[PDB]
């Protein structure tokens, strides 16, 4: 009922990061994860989520850069974020509901996670 | 207010349904997350396991009342079916088990089921006024310990695992062994005759033989619904020949084939409507929490409640056509939620399934606890093969029509399943609305032939 992310941070345009997402009680396996952002003055909004038999779900702008995957051994579900952009800047939570929809609203999602701060800066090396 | 075995009785038969709706209302889920069925596979293989536990109580019946004894039956089927619960949470360990676990509580359910009951009528003078109530509270006592198992086994299994609430279980059916034990002293002079006679170990042989034989057949069946399909199609049309060549007889038959579509629409709790709870409907009622699955915990909520008032508030015929327009309204209501009254998202309030509910556990007073007496005051042991019989077709049937409510398991998107539970469920609703209303209309000519 109470989920733990992990591994937020700061990163230059281009680079990764992988937010992982743990439960403690209740088995994990039994939950869709959604991953949710909120970003400076905008609402929280789906990024992305894995039901609990490994259908996927994603925002359009997020394809092809994340990834949401899950191991079952750990439960524990993992969102692998690469070529990162600034405006994917924001606090990062994970979200969990029973079964298999990954629904776009938070009101679809009982079990919230506190969130992780994930920066994205333009920085770039001088050429 | 009641004679001291009344309240073994209740305790005992609280305690057995606790176990056995332990098991009920997490198999769908188990089928597809732990043996990873496809939502169809769970749903057919789910009706093949309640056809069995429902078409093996005549057994149970027959062997309480001229072999054993119905107090020796009771431990007996106690027995059988705490051994099926702790062998289903083996099937843990060995997966290849389930299947033998599942025919043990099988032909366990069918040894037990019938016994208390009786035992329970043996309480008081033949007619005893307090009859009436005694059987209204045993119901009662049937929804109780249903009530707990459907709201707490989920829980349990999501915080424990599987294992730990079969084991529960099996824990649940061990004391309900324990009450009848210390309590034998309360029913010394009550029961079947063979009760009372010394045991016959031949007899006691021969029924732990066809028991064990029984449990490889249940495990075959459920492992290949396709075979039972034709096993119970060609049983009913040659107990249709054979009841066909044998006026109100023609009574209990009509009252049957609608029975059976009472259970058709009773399979769908487990599976259908418990798919969307899940899928398509919010996890949170008066701001809290709950685990989508304990919504089954539902439908005994509202007997538990239903039947007293019930039991203080036409005859036979009007009384089952008033059930099944209850069950129709039950899924239109269930249509009507996903079709108009649904967020943005796709997922309706859970008052809409508490509605649902409700209408589908009126429907099983009126038509439920009231067909098997009078379906017998109309009309024997023929009828009481047949309606057994008849009843497991329909849990056939039922899981049969669940699938098409099946969702494959990479769909993620509730606007996507909606559409497709309401088609079912509005469906079933104009189905069973036309079938009530032919029920109504015969409703005259069937009082005069109870005449
Ligand atoms: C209408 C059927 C309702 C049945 C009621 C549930 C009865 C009580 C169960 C144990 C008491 C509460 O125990 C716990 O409480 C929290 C909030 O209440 C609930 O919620 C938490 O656990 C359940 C299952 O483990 C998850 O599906 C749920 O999404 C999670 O947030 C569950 O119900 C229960 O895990
Ligand atoms: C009250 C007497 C109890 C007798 C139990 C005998 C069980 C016989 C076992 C035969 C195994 C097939
Ligand atoms: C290879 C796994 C087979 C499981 C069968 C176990 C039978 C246990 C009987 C109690
Ligand atoms: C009252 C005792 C019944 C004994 C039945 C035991 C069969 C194994
Ligand atoms: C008795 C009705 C059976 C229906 C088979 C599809």
């Amino acid at each position: 009922v109470q989920l733990v992310e992990s591994g937020g941070g700061l990163v230059q345009a281009g680079g990764s990061l992988r937010l992982s997402c743990a439960a403690s009680g209740p088995t994990l396996s039994n939950y869709a994860v959604g991953w949710f952002r909120q970003a400076p003055g905008k609402e929280r909004e789906f990024v992305a989520g894995i039901n609990w038999s490994s259908g996927l779900r994603y925002k359009d702008v997020v394809k092809g850069r994340f990834t949401v995957s899950r191991d079952n051994v750990k439960d524990t579900v993992y969102l692998q974020m690469n070529s990162l952009k600034p405006e994917d800047t924001a606090v990062y939570y994970c979200a969990a509901r029973f079964g298999g929809m990954l629904p776009l609203q938070p009101s679809g999602y009982a079990n919230w996670g506190q969130g992780t701060q994930v920066t994205v800066s333009s920085h770039h090396h001088h050429h | 207010q009641q004679p001291r075995p009344f309240f073994m009785i209740f305790f005992v038969e609280l305690w057995e349904r606790f176990g056995y709706y332990g098991v009920q209302g997490v198999l769908a889920v188990f089928f597809v997350k732990q043996l990873g069925f496809s939502q169809e596979q769970a749903f057919v293989t789910f009706g093949a396991f309640a056809a069995l536990v429902y078409g093996l109580i005549s057994i149970g019946g027959y062997v309480g009342d001229h072999l054993l004894g119905t107090k020796r039956t009771i431990v007996l089927g106690a027995l059988v079916l705490a051994i099926g619960y702790f062998m289903t949470g083996m099937s843990l360990l060995k997966p290849d088990l389930i299947f033998i676990a599942l025919g043990t509580i099988a032909v366990g359910n069918g040894l037990f089921k019938a016994n208390p009951a009786s035992l329970l009528s043996k309480c008081y003078p033949p007619k005893d006024p307090r009859l009436d109530g005694a059987f209204t509270l045993f119901y009662m006592s049937i929804n109780i310990g249903s009530l707990i198992a459907l709201s707490l086994a989920p829980v349990i299994a999501d915080r424990f695992g599987y294992s730990v609430t079969y084991n529960l279980c099996g824990a649940g059916l061990i004391i309900a062994l324990l009450v009848y034990i210390a309590c034998r002293g309360m029913v010394k002079d009550i029961g079947s005759e063979p009760d009372f006679r010394p045991m016959s170990f031949s007899k006691l042989l021969y029924v732990l033989l066809g028991s064990v034989v029984m449990i490889f057949v249940c495990a075959w069946l459920m492992h290949n619904v396709e075979v039972a399909n034709l096993v119970l199609i060609v049983l009913s049309i040659v107990v249709t020949i054979i009841f066909f060549r044998q006026n109100k007889m023609f009574v209990a038959f009509v009252l049957m084939l609608e029975a059976v579509v009472f259970y058709i629409l009773y399979a769908q709790m487990p599976t259908s409507l418990n798919f969307f709870a899940i899928n398509n409907v919010h996890h949170e009622i008066l701001g809290f929490s709950i685990n989508p699955v304990s919504f089954q915990a539902l439908n005994p909520f509202w007997v538990v409640l239903a039947s007293p008032i019930l039991a203080g508030i036409l005859s036979m015929p009007m009384k089952f056509t008033l059930g099944m327009f209850m069950c129709s309204l039950g899924f239109l209501t269930a249509a009507a939620a996903g079709m108009w009254f649904a967020d943005a998202q796709g997922l309706t309030s859970p008052w809409f399934i508490v509605l649902v509910y409700l209408f589908q556990s009126l429907g099983e007073l009126f038509i439920s606890a009231l067909g098997l007496a009078m379906i017998a005051a109309l009309v024997m042991g023929f009828i009481l093969g047949m309606w057994f019989l008849t009843q497991a077709a329909a849990f056939l049937l039922g899981g049969y029509v669940a699938t098409f409510t099946a969702v494959p398991d990479n769909i993620t998107d509730p606007l996507e399943t909606l559409p497709v539970y309401t088609n079912v469920f509005g469906k079933i609703g104009l189905v069973t609305l036309g079938v009530a209303v032919v029920m109504l209309l015969m409703v005259p000519w069937l009082k005069r032939m109870i005449a």
